[PDB]
């Protein structure tokens, strides 16, 4: 039908512009959080190479979050999007951790759940799993204040022996096409980094004292770096199914514009065919 | 018929899966393997104005593309390479183009694919 | 009839401010339709909001429509019609659900028919 | 001749929930044409699955093929025909990859085709 | 002649950006900048029915907008300012208005500035 | 008639070139309207130079214009917009002000024109 073809070549072509204007928005939140990373890149190093040193250097396995210890129970953190429109993204980390938690544990009670990202909290509100702390609307750029808190009630269960072991599962960043789902292991920090270069530190504080600031602190430093990379793999995933939504559209577009000529020209053609053929006629 | 047979049907499906994969984000080995034999179908299909090819010299480039001889050339050569195996087996390899002429037939396998390694030591690349 | 001054300054303004609203739900069905609603901002998603509930409360009950309905029927004189779609536009009214503005006469009755669903 | 007392009611059940897989995958066809399967949810995502499998399955390999395609003909009794679509619509193939399913006559066919590509 | 050829230009660089961007809540300085002066140029040329309005005020009203003196004003007041404008330009400036309608020309551009930007003091 | 056979050889190279690269600046361009120039990778920055030199040179000085400028205007033989194209192509020229390519003739004008500035 013509009037109906002609509604869907404006609404495509409207759809379009929107499309659009997602991808471009997209590349410059992206390019901001690159930069913004890369800024917390070098604090990462410094910290963390510091703390792992006085961490295993001159001394014992003598604190509950170095120690090795039997489990008991455990927990995941599983950090997604708050909005959608960003393809495979969500599927592709819950996919990971709902066939890792079913296929090596064999009880409910045995895992709990951590989630930041309003798809990931509808995921386990629908099928079923509980969830011990679930954080959501945070803003598009993260700053660190916001999971000091609710790290800090993380951290306060696995210190007081609530979950024995703890898994991050997220997106990291490689590639402007390639992004990874993978799981690294936040506590017990049964391995840690080596500089091999170390200078004398004060012997004052209490070791166990002196930990008690420096593994919170590198367990917070850990977080934020999995925040850094699940942001800017968000705003990347958004750009390219912007980019491909768009040129799906594009081409519908134009196949369907050669639709509605082909129509166009049949009806001029018909009308004049009953014209002539009544006026032969008479 | 021997040689070129599923050559029609599988080059249809590097065309669907070639669109596939400029969308796509990342791709398994069999995937890869497709594309890499495609691109050189398609660069041995190109051709230049007024210059046709006999058939002898046809059944022999397309047993180097189907057995996979053509896999080890970068891309831009392909065109260079087929220039150059057309003049060896003028100069070099005449007791080839003398049997598929006569029997219309294929010779012994051995003794083709000796021939093909032999030239391909001569060619250089870049 | 419609002009400013052969009905008054304060039909006219409720009347066109009331087709820019639906106007506005027509471009945006489009992007709901392939998109989705939630991607949209808080003026759009108000706007929807509205758009809903005019284009409802444009519905009637009549008394010929006895025969087609069960229900028996109403008569709105216009400065009532003027108070209720004012209502609307200005938002006093939008914590009722969408469903109570079908066929119904005056805005009193909206009000009581709510309650009968239980809001 | 598509009647229960026809063709019987294991037959029927079989042939109606078919065409209803099929008639879904006719309107989603629309979103998935712009967006791809990430705004489909749910039971978007099993019936897309399930309908690629039946869609497939209804090709045959033919002995007036062998004229243009190298392969054998198959034929496919009926008693057979209606077992194979009720073990795709249960899902008790829904691991085998969907090109393991082209140009085929029976299930057993497809478990062979599948376990030559390892996929 | 001056005043109408920056007018076809601004109008035509916010059809394009907001035919996408209206919405977005934050995009580059300058995309807001041209999608601020986008809605006043479409509030500028909105008229009543009934009602010419003679061509030396338009062209007053007009150089205002594209010099960037309406940027401080809201969009919906647009429609206000303009008449407020009106009022002030016919008890004040006279003599601007005086040249206009016999040289078709421009006045002095320290003066016009001068009375618009003291108009800008008096509103509110 | 573009086409190696009407034309020659090195009239076709030299064409398909200048337009592979302008749809290459076609499309950073709209990057650049988004983001900054600084963003743009090193190879990148070596294809926009290029391409605002090319796009300028293309702009010609008739005579006719001379009613709508003050200008006198040239004619350019074939062999001249060839030759001289292929040294843009090749970078000979690139140590010049942009502007030194508007409404000009051969190339040398540029050389002459790139003097007057200083």
């Amino acid at each position: 039908s013509l009037r109906d073809i002609k509604t869907r070549i404006n609404a495509t072509k409207k759809t379009s512009q929107i499309t659009k204007a997602m991808e471009m928005v997209s590349t410059s939140k992206l390019n901001r959080a690159e930069q913004n990373a890369k800024s917390f890149v070098p604090y990462m190093e410094k910290i963390q190479e510091v703390v792992a040193n006085v961490a295993l250097g001159a001394g014992g396995a003598s604190h509950p979050m170095l120690v090795s210890r039997p489990v008991k129970k455990t927990g995941y953190l599983v950090i997604t999007s708050d909005r959608g429109l960003a393809g495979a993204y969500n599927s592709n980390v819950l996919r990971l951790v709902y066939q890792t938690i079913q296929k090596r544990h064999a009880c409910p009670d045995e895992y709990a759940i951590i989630v930041i990202g309003r798809v990931g909290l509808s995921f386990f509100r629908k099928r079923n799993m509980p969830v011990i702390l679930d954080i959501t609307r945070l803003p598009d750029q993260p700053s660190f204040a916001d999971i000091k808190e609710i790290a800090r009630k993380t951290v306060g269960l696995f210190a007081d022996g609530t979950f024995d072991e703890l898994y991050m599962y997220y997106n990291h960043y490689v590639s402007a096409i390639q992004q990874e789902v993978t799981e690294r292991k936040l506590l017990p920090l049964t391995d840690l980094a080596e500089n091999k270069q170390r200078t004398v530190y004060e012997f004052e504080p209490s070791q166990e004292e002196c930990l008690d600031v420096l593994l919170p602190q590198y367990a917070e430093s850990l977080i934020y770096g999995a925040l850094l990379d699940a942001k800017a793999s968000e705003h990347a995933a958004r750009m390219t199914a912007m980019k491909n939504a768009t040129d799906n559209a594009n081409e519908l577009i134009r196949t369907l514009t050669l639709s509605y000529n082909r129509a166009r020209q049949a009806a001029i053609t018909q009308e004049i065919t009953e014209i002539v053929a009544g006026a032969n006629a008479l | 018929k021997k040689v070129a047979g599923t050559l029609r049907l599988d080059l249809a499906a590097y065309r669907e899966l070639e669109a596939f994969a400029q969308f796509g984000s990342d791709l398994d080995k069999a995937t890869q393997a497709k594309l890499a034999r495609g691109a050189r179908t398609v660069e041995v299909l190109k051709q230049d104005l007024h210059q046709p090819i006999p058939v002898e010299k046809q059944v022999l480039i397309i047993y180097a593309l189907t057995r996979g001889f053509l896999d080890d050339i970068p891309v831009e050569d392909v065109r260079r390479f087929e220039k150059e195996f057309y003049l060896f087996l003028d100069q070099n390899g005449q007791h080839l183009l003398e049997h598929i002429r006569t029997t219309k037939d294929l010779p012994n396998e051995d003794d083709l694919n000796k021939a093909i390694e032999a030239f391909k030591k001569t060619f250089v690349v870049s | 009839a419609l002009a400013p001054e052969i009905v008054g300054e304060e039909h006219y303004q409720v009347a066109r401010k009331v087709q820019q609203t639906l106007q506005r739900y027509k471009e945006l069905q489009d992007i709901i339709a392939i998109l989705g609603m939630d991607e949209l901002s808080d003026e759009d998603k108000l706007v929807v909001h509205r758009a809903r509930r005019i284009q409802f409360f444009l519905s009637q009950n009549f008394h010929v429509a006895e025969q087609f309905t069960g229900q028996p029927g109403s008569y709105v004189p216009v400065k009532e019609t003027v108070r209720g779609f004012k209502e609307i536009l200005e938002g006093k009214y939008d914590h009722l659900p969408e469903d109570a503005f079908r066929l119904v006469g005056r805005i009193e009755e909206v009000v009581e028919k709510a309650k009968a669903m239980g809001v």
